[PDB]
């Protein structure tokens, strides 16, 4: 189906994490269309900043054929 | 995110200063408008669906946008669009209550223009629809509250353009 | 269609299509000309099916075309029929595809949110679709009407 | 993803039109070849491992690619490579079955070139291997089905370039 | 601030603020001038509050200003008083906001790691903060002292 | 990651060669520095907090960085900064123990420059701090172990700029 | 290598190496002599160990070099010995390293899918390695043969 290619940076606002969190801090990943609204908001509420959003699968405005 | 209170505290802190006169006035101004912001939010929540309905009717309905080939065609996309409007109205109300636009940068504009452009969501039409909501909201909350809410509706629009 | 479904399922299991899935695709394509025919007659009688379903709906639910009703007025009434035609067209797509997926993706997902916002009584839109099923009955053989009807029922069921 | 059928439907919907002549010809055209596609997929499925084996032998073995220093050196990379070939064959078959390349863009090509470049996977040698699969596959399914599968093998190849 | 908290809570549930949250915001704002007054009294008497607090602390904790102690020496003793002033400043911010969020974000999160690295006995910083409360209580009415007191107590409890 | 041993094995394997005289020479050099490396490590672990403390006092404290408006102001940021210093020390020790910098690329330098530039962490000040730890660590472990640890401290530094 | 393994574990727990882990490393780096000696001997006699191991394998497994076998033919048989040479080399890397990690990473992961594709009977590959151990066993001290044997047994056990 439709897929988003996103990049974001999510900081630590509550505790001084001592385990390697750099992997969880700056990231790039594919997020299925049906999960982007929930994921985007998740990052937003965590004080994270969204750097890049692309429609990885390309086709915009599909009426039928979303699987 | 921060409200008007915390925004001032933060600017003083970055300077390492206790609250000076200028800052104390900024704070008193917020406190004196609190009840008015609360009243407007109460009204907006009570008419949320109504605001979106009239706004859509005034700016999107009966156009290429809703006909076959439009980005608001298919019930699936029509719902996505009015859902976004519901979101804009709710966040604008929060920003209005907070007396500060940071929540919009953090929770609305944060990656929005990009998602929209990659999806092919018409930004000009979205802006027109939020503009319409600004008008509809103002006719329910009065001139003053309508102008304050307008500040936040416009903020969102500026971030999309 | 069944081709996509089978492929989606096969991909879910990282496997080639099963003999059954392949056999189902064989039936799907061979029965293609028949489904095309059924959809075509509906297409050919679209104007009459929509108009008559309209009258039937309005005689049954006059409230929608009375003052304060969602379809009240000439323009609103035409828009209501415009919607029935939208659904008829979607139904012909479903018949050709063999399943309701085209209808679901184009006119079912989000439908309750759209009409609620518009103030349109969804149950009446449903009744209007059922009215179209009835009108189509008067022009389809019992075998065709039964095959086509499953789609009409799907639509009316989802628009409750 | 779309298949030849849902592809035509989606395009008629975008115009807001009941299936016109051109659309009907396309649907019929797909329908008349349907069994030939199934037949071909059956053969490929049954000879899946064999196709990859011969393709690898034809284009990859006994070269610098398999010797120390080549990207197919170490049992882990060898296994990974043929696993890819398995993916290509299985996906090209899906696409051939559907009569549409969308599944290839959505589930395969999407950011594949970038992953390869970062891992050091030689795109040129990969295209060769896929091209070899095309020949091996055609020798089993016959010229027509070989040509149709060739379309999807070629598509995957163009997406890596 | 209660305004920010109510919004965050409301957003977590994708809803508008409840009547209760809106009411709490109303009390908060009307109570604004009062909180600003208390915070002003502290700001105005900041030098004496910090200076006399240090005097009490060093009396009860002579080890911190004795050789080998963290604040030994006049420069070092000055930096100690500077930290107490930081906390007093943060406390006035808290009072204005109606809660401790300004204080924890600016001076509580990571405070233990900071002082442990510096080699500063955090329990002595807590004592110094408690001393500032003692001093401030000599210029605040019983009601005002009770209000501001909870902020000093929050900081002392968090530093201790 | 890889250590000095594996590093040699891999350099010979890519050539498809059995370990030769030179390779074997490199292996001996590592094994012979083993106890010195373990000693240096044991020391460094004990002085972990003290190394960072002194490096911070030498390069960051009492400047604009720690005062209001600085990137090390607010207890939250000060703690995050020293924590990073902790990471660098620990990781450099790992690399020294292993006699190979691969763990640094894989676990430290991987996406770091981006995170810092994004959050606004002053790269230069960080480099100064890491280098202060180099001077501090050297005076504790001796010139030899100090030279080794140093190549790793500099490795992290170079990857930041 | 035990050094890498220890670093990976310590890193997983965000801590420096434990005194126990550092001690095991001390021991490891000093007790290396005997292992390098073993590796050298196998390296020097490589041509013979593999050649004779092949002979044994074909005597016990004639099927692999008979019409239809995977190594049927002069060239194919040469390739078979090439693989045994690969494994002998890998075995020497493992011996110097002190563990089978290099062996596992270069020649075991995915080995079944590789040989399964080629049509090579993997159990027969296991046999050739056992054969190399055997031939090597007539060149190494009973003790060196005992120590290196653990590595050979690993490859053989894994090649199935
Ligand atoms: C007819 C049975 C009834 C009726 C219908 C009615 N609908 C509308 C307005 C709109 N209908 C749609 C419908 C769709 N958009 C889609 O993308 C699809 C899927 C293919 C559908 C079904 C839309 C978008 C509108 C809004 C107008 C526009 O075209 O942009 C109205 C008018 C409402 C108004 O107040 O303007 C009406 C009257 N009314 C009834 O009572 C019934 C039962
Ligand atoms: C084979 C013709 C050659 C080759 C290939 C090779 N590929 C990889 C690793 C990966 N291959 C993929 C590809 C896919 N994953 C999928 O899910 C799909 C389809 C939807 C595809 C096409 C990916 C993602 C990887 C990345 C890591 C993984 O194993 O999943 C390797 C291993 C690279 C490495 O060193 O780790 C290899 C060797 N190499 C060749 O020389 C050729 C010619
Ligand atoms: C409405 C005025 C018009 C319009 C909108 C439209 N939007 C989408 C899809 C998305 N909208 C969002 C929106 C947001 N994400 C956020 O975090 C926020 C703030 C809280 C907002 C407002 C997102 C993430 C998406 C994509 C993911 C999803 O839908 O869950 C669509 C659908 C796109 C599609 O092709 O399916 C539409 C149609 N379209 C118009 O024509 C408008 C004028
Ligand atoms: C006084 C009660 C005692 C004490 C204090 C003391 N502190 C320092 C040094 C520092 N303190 C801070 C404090 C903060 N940074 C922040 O961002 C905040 C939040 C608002 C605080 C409170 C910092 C950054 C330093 C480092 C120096 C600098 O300003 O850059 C010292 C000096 C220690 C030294 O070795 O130099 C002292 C003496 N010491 C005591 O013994 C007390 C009980
Ligand atoms: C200290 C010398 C200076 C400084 C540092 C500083 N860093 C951060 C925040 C982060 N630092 C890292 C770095 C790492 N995390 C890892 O897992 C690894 C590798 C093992 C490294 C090197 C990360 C990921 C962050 C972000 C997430 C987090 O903080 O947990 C900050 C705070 C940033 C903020 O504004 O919140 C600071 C202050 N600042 C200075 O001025 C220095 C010279
Ligand atoms: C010998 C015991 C038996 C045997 C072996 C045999 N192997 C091949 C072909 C190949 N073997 C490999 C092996 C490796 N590649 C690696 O990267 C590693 C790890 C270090 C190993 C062990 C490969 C890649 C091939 C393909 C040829 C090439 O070099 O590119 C053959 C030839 C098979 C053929 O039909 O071409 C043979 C005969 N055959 C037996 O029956 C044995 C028991
Ligand atoms: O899909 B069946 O279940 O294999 O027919
Ligand atoms: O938020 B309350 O619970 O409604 O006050």
């Amino acid at each position: 189906g439709r897929l988003f290619k996103i990049t974001a940076c999510v900081p630590s606002q509550t505790r001084i994490r001592t385990q390697r969190e750099l992997q969880n801090t700056y990231f790039t990943k594919l997020v299925p269309y049906e999960n982007w609204f929930r994921e985007q908001q998740r990052i937003q509420k965590m004080g994270g900043k969204i750097v890049k959003v692309e429609l990885a699968t390309g086709k915009q405005g599909i009426n039928t054929g979303l699987a | 995110m921060q409200d008007a209170i915390t925004a001032v505290i933060n600017s003083s802190d970055v300077q390492g200063k206790y609250l000076d006169t200028a800052a104390l006035e900024k704070l008193k101004s917020y406190f004196s408008t609190g009840e008015l912001r609360v009243r407007a939010a109460t009204t907006i929540a009570a008419n949320a669906a109504a605001i979106v309905k009239e706004a859509v009717a005034k700016s999107l309905l009966y156009s290429d946008i809703t006909r076959p080939g439009g980005n608001m065609y298919t019930t699936r996309r029509y719902a996505a669009c009015i859902r976004d409007l519901d979101y804009y109205l709710r966040y604008a109300t929060y920003a209005m209550l907070a007396g500060d636009p940071s929540i919009l940068d953090e929770r609305v504009l944060n990656g929005l223009k990009e998602t929209y452009n990659s999806l092919g969501v018409p930004i000009s039409a979205t802006v027109q629809a939020i503009q319409a909501m600004k008008e509809v909201t103002a006719s329910l909350v009065g001139p003053d509250a309508g102008k304050e809410m307008g500040v936040y509706f416009d903020y969102i629009c500026s971030g999309l353009s | 269609s069944i081709v996509t479904k089978s492929i989606v399922n096969a991909d879910a299991e990282a496997r080639y299509l099963s003999p059954g899935e392949l056999d189902r695709i064989k039936s799907f394509v061979s029965s293609g000309e028949k489904r095309l025919r059924i959809a075509q007659i509906l297409t050919d009688n679209r104007e009459r099916i929509v108009k008559q379903a309209g009258d039937q709906l309005f005689q049954k639910r006059p409230d929608v075309v009375s003052p304060g009703g969602n379809a009240y007025g000439q323009e609103m009434t035409a828009t209501c029929l415009r919607d029935l035609d939208y659904y008829l067209r979607l139904i012909t797509y479903g018949i050709v595809a063999g399943d309701v997926t085209p209808i679901e993706e184009i006119g079912i997902v989000g439908v309750r949110e759209m009409y609620k916002s518009l103030g349109t009584p969804i149950d009446a839109v449903a009744a209007g679709v059922s009215a179209m099923k009835n009108v189509a009955s008067s022009i389809l053989s019992a075998e065709d009407a039964a095959e086509a009807g499953a789609y009409f029922d799907y639509v009316a069921g989802a628009l409750a």
